[PDB]
Formats: structure tokens, sequence, C-alpha cells
């Protein structure tokens, strides 16, 4: 499952290698297991060896080079409509207020 | 063994034994894609400011023709 | 070029060689490696963004004739750096670092015509005393001299063409 790994981290970028074959596209989303977390990147740029430059959607530290990361292959997708409206929502669209789950039919 | 003759023809045998294959000219192949720009490698015969056609219907102008690489946009 | 970027690899090669007694071994397997750098379709492959690691892979398969520790190390260290084309560089390098411990000047010696090799053993024990080394002349039959003879022996050079002299008296006029 998990297909890449980690090569870099500048900060709040990252850097994975994939095999040439599964490279992901340019605004896909990947996720990581930062220690017991999950962490979400999204590619910014196709270097050219199976490598690819992401921004972390959370905080970066604790991070090491050469983690499995998980090949996502859609992009950034996020509730919408009816379900959302009386509600507070993190920028990955995951709720942020303390009630459960939100209730969209459509992403 | 080691005669310099001998290891040339062993050599141009060998990689063809292998079955690398050259690019043509008029081709590349796209690898890397940021920001708009994109670098490819082969299309030994671009022009500088010609139209490279992308798959689908896309175009991409030839600005730098640099050795090693093709930069367009 | 890339003098600079191959020093340190060609040090390193130098250094393991004289741990392993197989100086004689290393240099013609880096002279192998220099001329597979050459080929046309190899300088096309080398020139392509493959994977470093695949790339080495797709380098160690037309060189089997090759250590495990030379071939299979040296050669993937350079490719994670891409430093592969510097191959060249890096033999040359070599071998003039084994001319040095080993206490060697290659000198080269220039005329219009053969020496008499009376001429030619004298030249070889009088460099012997200028310099500190075991001197290994060749000699090259350019016409230009005329007479007399060049021995360039690295930067030092001594001119007794009588072009030169001829040149240098134009000059005094």
């Amino acid at each position: 499952m998990a297909t890449g790994k980690i090569v870099q981290v500048i900060g709040a970028v990252v850097d994975v290698e994939f095999p040439q074959d599964a490279v992901p596209r340019v605004y896909d989303a990947l996720e990581v297991q930062n220690g017991n977390e999950r962490l979400v990147l999204e590619v910014q740029q196709q270097l050219g060896g199976g490598i690819v430059r992401t921004i972390a959607m959370g905080s970066s530290d604790g991070l090491r080079r050469g983690l499995d990361v998980k090949d996502l292959e859609h992009p950034i997708e996020v509730p919408v409509g009816k379900a959302t409206l009386g509600r507070i929502m993190n920028v990955l669209g995951e709720p942020v207020d303390m009630k459960g789950e939100i209730g969209e039919e459509e992403r | 063994q080691l005669n310099s003759t001998e290891i040339s023809e062993l050599i141009k045998q060998r990689i063809a034994q292998f079955n690398v294959v050259s690019e043509a000219h008029n081709e590349g192949t796209i690898v890397s894609v940021s920001d708009g720009v994109i670098r490819i490698h082969g299309l030994a015969d671009a022009m500088q400011g010609e139209m490279i056609s992308l798959p689908g219907n896309r175009y991409a102008i030839a600005l730098n023709l640099e050795r090693d690489s093709v930069g367009a946009v | 070029e890339f003098i600079t970027v191959a020093r340190p690899y060609a040090k390193a090669a130098f250094d393991f060689a004289v741990e392993h007694q197989s100086v004689e071994r290393w240099q013609d397997m880096l002279a192998f490696a220099a001329e597979v750098t050459k080929n046309e379709q190899m300088a096309e492959l080398l020139s392509g963004a493959l994977a470093p690691e695949t790339l080495a892979e797709s380098f160690i398969a037309v060189a089997g004739e090759q250590l495990d520790e030379n071939g299979q190390n040296l050669i993937r260290v350079m490719a994670e750096n891409g430093r592969l084309n510097a191959l060249p560089d890096v033999l040359e390098q070599f071998i003039h670092l084994r001319a040095v411990s080993e206490a060697t000047a290659e000198v080269d010696v220039i005329s219009a015509a053969a020496l008499s090799e009376q001429q030619l053993a004298k030249i070889s024990a009088a460099m012997e005393k200028r310099l500190s080394r075991k001197v290994k002349l060749n000699a090259k039959i350019d016409k230009s001299v005329m007479a007399g003879v060049i021995i360039r022996a690295g930067d030092m050079v001594i001119d007794g063409s009588v072009r030169g002299r001829l040149e240098r008296l134009a000059d005094v006029l």
C-alpha cells in the first residue's frame, strides 16, 4: 500500500521518492504516519527521479527521512453543501468543533 | 582482454545486447513539471520559439534550448 | 570541465587501492569505465534523468569485469551524485596520484628527429638529477623545432629549439 519514501525535509516542504511508473500527479494528496498522527502532503512539483516536492498540511516536526508514504490518487477534497452550514471545518474539510462528523453527500 | 580495440567493440556489442534505444529526433520525454514550465529531454531538432505538441491538444513554446534539456512553457 | 569534482573520488579510489595492494588492477578498471563513459549511446543514457539507482544498475551491467569493491560501489556512489561523466578525469587524477607516491615523472621530450639513445639516456640521467624521481621519457617528432629539443617536465619547460632562439632573437631586435 505505502509505496514512496521521504528523502528530504526542509521545514514545511518534503521530498518523496516513488517508482517512475507510479509518480503522483501535480496536485494529488499523500499521507504519512507522523509518529502516531496522520499527516497529509500536497504535491507541488514533479522533480525528475520519481521524486516529488510537497507541502505538509500540518506540523512537520518528527518526520524522519525514509518513512513510507501512501499515494492517495485524488486531490484534497472537502465536504460541501447544506451539510456544512452550522459548523467549523479544518483546511482538510475535517470538523474542528467537538460535534460529530459532517453529514455531507458530496465532496 | 586489455586491448582497447577489443574493449570498444565489446562495449558497442554489449550496449546493443542490453537493448537500450536512443530517442528519435523530433521527439522527447517530459522529465520535470512545475509552475507551468516543463523540462523535456531529447527533442534535439527543437527550434527556439517552436511550438511543441503535448498529449491532448495542448502546446508549449520552446524557449530555452540548453544542452541536455529543453525548457518550455 | 570537472577536475575539481573528480579529485575526491580519485583520492578515495587510490587511498583504498593501497590498503588492498591492487593499484594496478584499479587503474585498468577505471580505464575500462572511462571507455564505457564515451560511447554515443551510453552518453545519451547518462544525460537522461533516470533514478540514480537504476542508472547505476544500467551502468554496472555493461561492465561485469569489475570487483565488488570497485564497480558496484564506486559507480553507485558516483551515480548518486550524478558524477559518472567525471570518470575520464577520475582516471587521470588516479594515475597522477600514483606517479606521486611511486616517485615518478613522465618527462616529455620533443625534437625534429630521433635522438641517438646516448643523448636520450644522458637526458634520462640528467633529468633524474634535476628532479628527484625516476623519469620515463617519451619522444615526439615535431618538425617545426627544426633542431634541438624541448624538454617538458610538467609545468617546467626547457626550450633549446632553434625556432625558439630565432623568435627570441627576433624580439631582442
